[PDB]
DNA sequence: CGCTCTGCTCCTTCTCCCATCCTCTCGATGGCTATGAGATCAACTAG
DNA sequence: CTAGTTGATCTCATATCAGGAGAAGGAGCAGAGCG
């Protein structure tokens, strides 16, 4: 066995098991038990933050530390796709706990309200969904539950959303959150995921935005002075420092030669429009609608949709062979037949991804125009059937592309029986993307991955690539270093309805790093 | 208090355009600003902007 | 002997009000405030 | 009983001059006690 400080021991084929940063990940875990805090497993998607979770509460429960005896009952909140490869994981790797889940799916077949109780008063595993938290507070909250482990808990991420307001009911002070991507579009995502790990590390909303948010932000503008670029690198520093002991987050890069994956490619192609999607491109910018939107008196989003409903494929205007959604009417989709072809003669499998239900019917349309066989998960499709699909792709490789909604195809789910992914239309959050790409780059993927982000050059697209690089960096900024480059591409304004087609410290170390503090 | 719909009715025009009362533009614009602060007191906001 | 407490006057706001009933025409009024993905669920529509 | 499809319902997330008349407050101030 390997034993930690105090009384914590993993046992020694769980521990085997494991890599070398999945059991630093798992002493992390438990020093932020000690401490009665939680904290977010940020480490990227892919290297295995199930696995982690999973062994520390089985070293919990095997090393029956002192209230609750060992491990108590808790609560894995995450989304409705993954809630049986939860259970499929707990199974194999720490068979002794009871699973359940609270969902209409579920195994149960009584009250509810009976689970809950159930496994509050026998120290199981509840697995539900943040659909299930929002719904269910009322019963969810009045058990004491052990820990709160939230999965992709960045559907936190808004302070506002019930969801956040019911999450942050657990009285427990062992809440962790599970997100390789726990920063999205700002800082105030980063507030409300701390501020259900641990309330007061970052202030009030009001503290953290004056503090951090405004400066932090504002030295990432292309225009910014130096003076406010310095106090942006100053905040940035200084907020990587408070979130250092709760932040846990490992990349693909210092684990990979630990880790044996294969290469990766990261590919972003620039579609061109077609003559004819260029035609409706045109007629709508110069359309009457979008100089309302420039002069506010209609909604933006309105002219945002529809132009990237332009660019995924005219199915404003439906145009034989010119059925609704033929695929040589958009530029994308003859990318995207051109590296189907290819792909296929050389023997590969495909992950295709899109923002959007709509597009994803064309698609599916168009592959069935091919002879190739295909399958398709979006949120329509029912949750009791996802996780066999994912296991069907994974297993028989005769089925070539799986076809996959970024919101549902996206978070958490392994896939890697697809060596090629390709991301059909950006989305704003940059995370969406972030997620759906590395569906594919995971412990597990035997052979090379590339992945292919379409955007239709001089379009909306490129312009929503330019906000979520903006964001990224902005993320970058507070996770990976606060030297980041200012994105200078663009200023990032409302003329993105313009088609523009190409062609003890001993009081000196604390002295000199506040004289180096403020002299920034 | 916001009055019923009695003391302020929406009036149906010669077409489907119903036309609203002067109280309920009024009690429009009140809300309007009224979740506006509430949002500018619950998030970043300057004391200036909150006056 | 310097402070207080009147209380008188002049000005200044400030606010309220301005007959009853009746007929007709004429012009303006627009107000518009999205979208979609996902989850939930309950009812059929089959099995 | 068992799935599966289909609406409805709800959550969430994406972006930059020809008035008048009276009533109330305030201010300047003269003056009387009086400490
Ligand atoms: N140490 C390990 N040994 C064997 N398999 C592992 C290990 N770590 C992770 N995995 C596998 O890698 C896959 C991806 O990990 P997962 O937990 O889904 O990633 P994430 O950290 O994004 O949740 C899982 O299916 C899991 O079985
Ligand atoms: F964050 Be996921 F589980 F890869
Ligand atoms: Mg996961």
């Amino acid at each position: 066995d390997a034993e930690f400080d105090e009384g914590f021991k993993v046992p020694g084929f769980l521990f085997k098991k494991l890599f070398k940063y999945q059991q630093t990940g798992v002493r992390w875990l438990w020093e932020l038990h000690c401490q009665q805090a939680g904290g977010i497993l940020g480490d990227e998607m892919g290297l295995g933050k199930t696995i982690q979770i999973i062994a520390f509460l089985a070293g919990l429960s095997y090393s029956k530390i002192r209230r609750f005896e060992g491990l108590g009952p808790t609560v894995i909140v995450c989304p409705t796709t993954v809630m049986h490869q939860w259970v499929k994981e707990f199974h194999t790797w720490w068979p002794p706990f009871r699973v359940a889940i609270l969902h209409e799916t579920g195994s149960y077949t009584h009250k509810k309200e009976k689970l809950i109780r159930d496994v509050a008063h026998c120290h199981g595993i509840l697995i539900t969904s943040y659909s299930y938290i929002r719904l269910m507070q009322d019963d969810i909250s009045r058990y004491d539950w052990h820990y709160v482990i939230l999965d992709e808990g960045h559907k936190i991420r808004n302070p506002n959303a019930a969801v956040t307001l019911a999450c942050k009911q657990f009285r427990t002070p062992h809440r962790i959150i599970l997100s390789g991507s726990p920063m999205q579009n700002n800082l105030r995502e980063l507030w409300s995921l701390f501020d259900f790990i641990f309330p007061g590390k970052l202030g009030t909303l009001p503290v953290f935005m004056e503090q951090f948010s405004v400066p932090i932000t504002m030295g990432g503008y292309s225009n910014a002075s130096p003076v406010q670029v310095k106090t942006a690198y100053k905040c940035a520093c200084v907020l990587r420092d408070t979130i250092n002991p709760y932040l846990l987050r490992r990349m693909k890069s210092d684990v990979k030669m630990s880790l044996s994956l294969p290469d990766k490619n990261e590919q972003v192609l620039f579609c061109r429009l077609t003559d004819e999607q260029h035609k409706v491109y045109q007629n709508f910018v110069d359309s009457k609608e979008v100089y309302r939107i420039l002069n506010g008196e209609m909604q933006i989003f309105s002219g945002l949709i529809a132009l990237r409903k332009i660019c995924n494929h005219p199915d404003l205007f439906s145009g034989e062979e010119d059925q609704f959604g033929y695929w040589k009417r958009s530029g994308k989709m003859i990318v995207v037949e051109s590296l189907l072809k290819i792909w296929h003669k050389q023997g590969q499998r495909v992950l295709l991804f899109s923002q959007s239900r709509q597009m994803l019917d064309i698609l599916e349309v168009f592959l069935r125009a091919q002879k190739y066989t295909y399958l398709k998960m979006d949120g329509t499709t029912t949750i009791a059937s996802r996780q066999p699909l994912i296991t069907r792709y994974n297993e028989d490789t005769s089925i070539f592309v799986f076809l996959l909604t970024t919101r549902v195809g996206g978070l958490g789910v392994n896939l890697t029986g697809a060596n090629r992914v390709v991301i059909y239309d950006p989305d704003w959050n940059p995370s969406t993307d972030t997620q759906a790409r590395e569906r594919a780059w995971r412990i597990g993927q035997k052979k090379q991955v590339t992945v292919y982000r379409l955007l239709t050059a001089g379009t909306i697209e490129e312009k929503i690539y330019h906000r979520q690089i903006f964001k990224q960096f902005l993320t970058n900024r507070v996770l990976k270093d606060p030297k980041q480059r200012r994105f200078f591409k663009s200023n990032d304004l409302y003329e993105l309805f313009t088609l523009t087609s190409p062609d003890p410290l001993a009081s000196s170390s604390l002295l000199a790093k506040m004289r180096a503090r403020n002299h920034l | 208090p916001v009055p019923p719909l009695s003391v302020r009715p929406a009036v149906v025009m010669q077409g489907s355009a119903r036309n609203q009362d002067d109280l309920t533009h009024k009690l429009a614009d009140i809300v309007k600003i009224n979740n506006q602060l509430r949002r500018n007191e619950q998030n970043g906001a300057a004391a200036h902007v909150i006056a």
